[PDB]
């Protein structure tokens, strides 16, 4: 076989240890999910906008009492109601409260006021993978692999809790002071025991079954991992066009082309992740995540060492101080206006 | 030719 019978026994013991870990992690998650830390806006100084989206923005804030810096996501309640996003915003808060994993951003506070919802999370000063990747062009395969391994372990954790993530992309992956990945933006994360039906995500990263309005499962995250690995190693994603409709047509087609510098091991992995046929997609078969973890492209990956953060990272962001924003791009700064009248109170009773 | 800037999520197709 590929492994001697001893190496095979080591791998087996390793896989049983994973099951033991995930069983404990489920017990801890459920304790928090059933029986869940507020603050208020004037407890923080607002420093700088770190990112912007349809419903609001993320701001660097400084907690007045402690001097700690955080990233505060601000959502305009009226804009959230205007869409099927009420449920999604409640999903994000509830999931972030309850999960615990080294590569998942930690939520510190949440609160709401007349106009907005607020989630205050750990500030990750190394910046988005997105801007490092766009600056350097593409990551070498070892560098991409180090990040990919952290996503594989994070999805193994989330999926074991019946959580789908649904928005993997470099924009949502921050680099910490040790060069490891922090996954952010749980706005589309959801507890799903079997299938779900919402058309949501980011065009370049959507699995075909989402685009085709089919009920879908956690395998959409494994497709998205294929897109991410391709983009990290190529510098651009596999289904690449100026308009969403053109992107969707490429995704459904069942065709991918690879740069000539991709190793054959990488291409083989990607053909099995970017697999339209769900009966053949890695991560969706009888052996589950182990088809990915045991793939040749990951043969050098020490999964436990990655989890334990023992591996030297390929890139350490420059860090000048705890509130330094030099690794983030600039955004237009807008006033944070709070209405004197409560908006959408009944819709957000549970937040 | 494709999108090189930050990509926004979609809530409906
Ligand atoms: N820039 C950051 C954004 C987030 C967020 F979760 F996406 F909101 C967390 N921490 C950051 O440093």
């Amino acid at each position: 076989g590929h492994m001697g019978n001893a190496a095979a026994a080591k791998k087996g013991s390793e896989q049983e240890s994973v099951k033991e870990f995930l069983a404990k992690a489920k017990e801890e998650f459920l304790k928090k999910w059933e029986s869940p830390n507020t603050a208020q806006l004037d407890h923080f100084d607002r420093i700088k906008t770190l990112g912007t989206g349809s419903f609001g923005r993320v701001m660097l804030v400084k907690h007045k009492e402690t001097g700690n810096h955080y990233a505060m996501k601000i959502l305009d309640k009226q804009k959230v109601v205007k869409l099927k996003q009420i449920e999604h915003t409640l999903n994000e808060k509830r999931i972030l409260q309850a999960v615990n994993f080294p590569f998942l951003v930690k939520l510190e506070f949440s609160f709401k006021d007349n106009s907005n919802l607020y989630m205050v999370m750990e500030y990750v000063p190394g910046g988005e993978m997105f801007s490092h990747l766009r600056r350097i062009g593409r990551f070498s395969e070892p560098h991409a692999r180090f990040y990919a391994a952290q996503i594989v372990l994070t999805f193994e954790y989330l999926h074991s809790l019946d959580l789908i993530y649904r928005d993997l992309k470099p924009e949502n992956l921050l680099i910490d002071q040790q060069g490891y990945i922090q996954v952010t933006d749980f706005g589309f994360a959801k507890r799903v025991k079997g299938r779900t039906w919402t058309l949501c995500g980011t065009p370049e990263y959507l699995a075909p079954e989402i685009i085709l309005s089919k009920g879908y499962n956690k395998a959409v995250d494994w497709w998205a991992l294929g897109v991410l690995i391709y983009e990290m190693a190529a510098g651009y994603p596999p289904f690449f066009a100026d308009q969403p409709i053109q992107i969707y047509e490429k995704i459904v087609s069942g065709k991918v082309r690879f740069p000539s510098h991709f190793s054959s091991d990488l291409k083989d992995l990607l053909r099995n992740l970017l697999q339209v046929d769900l009966t053949k997609r890695f991560g969706n078969l009888k052996n589950g995540v182990n088809d990915i973890k045991n793939h040749k492209w990951f043969a050098t990956t020490d999964w436990i060492a990655i989890y334990q953060r023992k591996v030297e990272a390929p890139f350490i962001p420059k860090f000048k101080g705890p509130g330094d924003t030099s690794n983030f791009d600039d955004y237009e700064e807008e006033e944070i206006r709070v209405s004197i009248n409560e908006k959408c109170g009944k819709e957000f009773t549970e937040f | 030719a494709g999108r090189t800037g930050r990509r926004q999520a979609i809530h409906d197709i």
